[PDB]
């Protein structure tokens, strides 16, 4: 309802843990935003369920 | 393709990072007899930073410069006292004193 | 204000009106340093006034570390005499005070945020980089480093009266 | 105006789906009908800007294009609104007008992008430390700061002060103490709102007690949130330390923060001596955190009593008996020359010259 009033989307940010190499050194991650998925109402992640 | 050459390392998880903004340049400390030999080298050669840095393999040029500036700021009286007295340039006995300082610092590290 | 600033550093340049050979003055002098691999000028240090000078082959020379204009003039004349003793027609021409840096203290703490809120167009306060506030007054064009300890450093002036008037003008701003 | 009577009291009033100008005195119209664009043609027509209808936006070097794309990706990775992107690209295009700025290295352009997005976030009350920006830049922070000072001296734009409350709001949320993840025991979990309020009160106490002036804010914020976390449960958290808390929170602890912490603890002591029950309890540096809330209840009178007995660095609080010693007046210069033996002492002897030539032969 707050998203309805404020005229903004109702989405959840995507977290990701990955691994890569910068100087041939394995650097790992734990939580990195990559985007936002719109959350359908009364879904598993929705607060209304 | 390497085989078991690098190990995984966790670094910079993309959180709020502290603003260090400091580069603490590592400077080797100064000993008592090291300060005395630096003072005698100054008195024998003058204020030539290049020559002093050449005959100081255990030190650096910027370290010698910082030490000279600190001495001129704090113990200018001793600086002038050393500059008034003169001593001829010695090479063989200077190398012998360098070896003695090497042995002394080795004994100090053994302690 | 009841407080008089203390001048600490004087910068002044002088032209010798003749060409010099840096290797000659660096080879026959004990207090001279010349390393052309990094810096192509001669560094000399005179002890009695405790000042340091830079000598260039083009004939220009600059002094630093003096406390007053008279001490800077004395150091410049000493360096001119030294250059003349090495077989060079050095002259003392076009002598003018270029810069002066002084320090002082107010003996009370100073809020570095109220100043940047009231004098934003005259200062650039960034505590994340340097603790001291940097104030730039445009009427005398003076740069001031201010600290929470109350001690203030002033620079950019040409005469002692400029430092004095800058301090007496910045004092009510710091007190308020 | 009125063509007949000359009255200039013409009023715009909405008729029955008709716009016109009429005078209120004689009721005569001077201009009726208005021409407006239709949405059927509005969606067909393409908008043209004066940045493109003048020949500009084509004299954009490959380096300027790289710089603006860097600004775009930097403001996008921070998840900033498009208004921030517009303001940042405007600031970049304004700063790129100088000849000394356009002729520079890639490091210079990158640190300029960093400083531009920093100013952009500083404008609309968006706190963001320079460390988090330098982390996303392929350069060092010293040259970044030097270029920042240079460009703020050259342009002289508005630079708001970093707000401490918003910085605390941004910094406290980065901790993982709010969620009961398997990596942290359930005893360390706390509520986000209570911890945020406690940290805000503690950083306000630090601000009013001269602990935000000069020193970096982040160590003070870390000390404040550490004291808050300890006071929330001293039964099971007083035995820990700042290093243990930073290791558990997976956050790089500031080096001076502990020292800052000590100073704050000292302040707490200077408050605990004023309260009767606390001054009878005879607390110490360790047992003072458990009453921090009480110290935050009546902090105003406590800090007033503490200041009626200021804060300065410990280097100058050693009772300086000689403050700014006056140097002796020695502005004399003799007549023309005080002495000439100084030149004889400063010159090199032929033996010394030969030794110098042999040393580095
Ligand atoms: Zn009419």
């Amino acid at each position: 309802h707050e998203c309805r009033l404020r005229d903004m989307t109702y989405s959840a940010p995507i977290t990701v843990d990955i691994e890569y190499t910068r100087g041939s050194q394995r650097i790992i991650r734990n939580a990195l935003p990559i985007g936002r998925m719109p959350i359908m109402l009364r879904s598993s992640n929705c607060v209304l369920t | 393709c390497v085989v078991e050459e690098n190990d995984p390392i966790f670094e910079r998880g993309s959180t709020t990072t502290y603003s260090s903004f400091r580069k603490n340049y590592y400077s080797k400390p100064w000993s008592n007899k090291e300060t005395d030999m630096f003072f005698l080298a100054i008195s024998m050669v003058g204020t030539d930073f290049s020559m002093i840095g050449q005959l100081f393999p255990h030190r650096a040029r910027i370290e010698i410069k910082n030490k000279f500036k600190r001495e001129e700021k704090t113990n200018g009286w001793r600086i002038d006292k050393a500059f008034q007295e003169k001593r001829p340039f010695d090479f063989d006995f200077f190398a012998h004193l360098l070896q003695k300082v090497l042995a002394e610092e080795e004994k100090r590290k053994q302690k | 204000s009841g407080i008089v600033p203390q001048l600490q550093n004087i910068v002044s340049t002088v032209n010798l009106g003749c060409k010099l050979d840096l290797k000659t003055i660096a080879l026959r002098a004990r207090n001279a340093e010349y390393n052309p691999k990094r810096f192509a000028a001669v560094i000399m240090r005179i002890r009695e006034p405790r000042t340091t000078a830079l000598i260039f082959s083009s004939g220009k020379m600059v002094c630093t570390g003096a406390k007053s204009e008279e001490q800077s003039r004395l150091a410049a004349r000493k360096y001119a005499r030294v250059v003349q003793k090495l077989g060079f027609p050095a002259k003392f021409l076009d002598f003018k005070i270029q810069n002066m840096v002084g320090s002082c203290d107010v003996k009370f703490p100073i809020r570095l945020e109220g100043l940047v809120l009231t004098h934003q167009q005259f200062s650039s306060y960034e505590p994340e980089l340097f603790p001291g506030l940097i104030y730039r007054m445009i009427k005398p064009r003076i740069v001031l480093l201010i600290f929470v300890s109350g001690k203030v450093v002033l620079t950019g002036a040409k005469v002692r009266a400029e430092i004095y008037e800058a301090f007496e003008n910045i004092y009510p701003i710091l007190k308020g | 105006r009125c063509p007949d009577c000359g009255s200039t009291e013409l009023v715009e009033d909405s008729h029955y789906s008709q716009s016109q100008l009429v005078c209120s005195d004689c009721g005569c119209v001077v201009t009726e009908g208005v021409l407006t664009t239709t949405f059927s043609d509005e969606g067909n027509l393409r908008e043209v800007t004066y940045s493109r209808s003048t020949g500009e936006n084509e004299q954009v070097s490959r380096s300027q294009q790289r710089g603006l794309r860097r600004v775009r990706d930097l403001c996008r990775v921070l998840q900033l609104p498009p208004t921030f992107e517009d303001t940042a690209v405007a600031y970049y295009q304004q700063a790129y007008r100088h000849s000394g700025i356009r002729a520079a290295r890639l490091q210079k352009k990158e640190v300029l992008v960093g400083c531009c997005v920093l100013i952009t976030c500083r404008q609309h009350n968006w706190p963001l430390t320079m460390g988090a920006i330098c982390t996303l830049l392929y350069a060092d922070l010293d040259v970044f700061s030097s270029t920042y000072m240079q460009i703020v001296k050259l342009l002289g734009l508005d630079v708001p002060s970093l707000c401490l409350a918003e910085l605390v709001k941004t910094y406290c949320s980065s901790f993982k103490l709010f969620q009961a993840s398997p990596s942290v025991p359930a005893k360390y979990v706390e509520d986000k709102e209570k911890m945020l309020s406690r940290t805000m009160q503690l950083v306000e106490l630090a601000n009013e007690t001269w602990l935000v002036t000069g020193r970096h804010p982040l160590p003070v914020i870390t000390a404040a949130t550490f004291l808050a976390w300890q006071s929330l449960q001293p039964a099971d958290r007083l035995s820990c330390s700042l290093a243990r808390f930073c290791k558990l929170a997976n956050v790089d602890l500031p080096y001076p923060a502990s020292s800052r912490l000590q100073e704050l603890l000292a302040v707490l002591l200077r408050m605990a001596e004023q309260l009767a029950w606390l001054r009878v309890l005879r607390l110490d540096k360790r047992s003072v955190v458990k009453h921090i809330g009480d110290l935050l209840q009546h902090r105003q009178s406590l800090v007033r009593s503490a200041f009626r007995d200021l804060l300065l660095p410990p280097c100058m609080l050693k009772s300086p008996k000689r403050i700014c010693p006056v140097p002796p007046v020695s502005t004399v210069t003799g007549d023309e020359n005080i002495s000439d033996s100084e030149i004889e002492q400063y010159l090199r002897t032929p033996q010394e010259v030969r030794d110098f030539q042999r040393a580095q032969a």
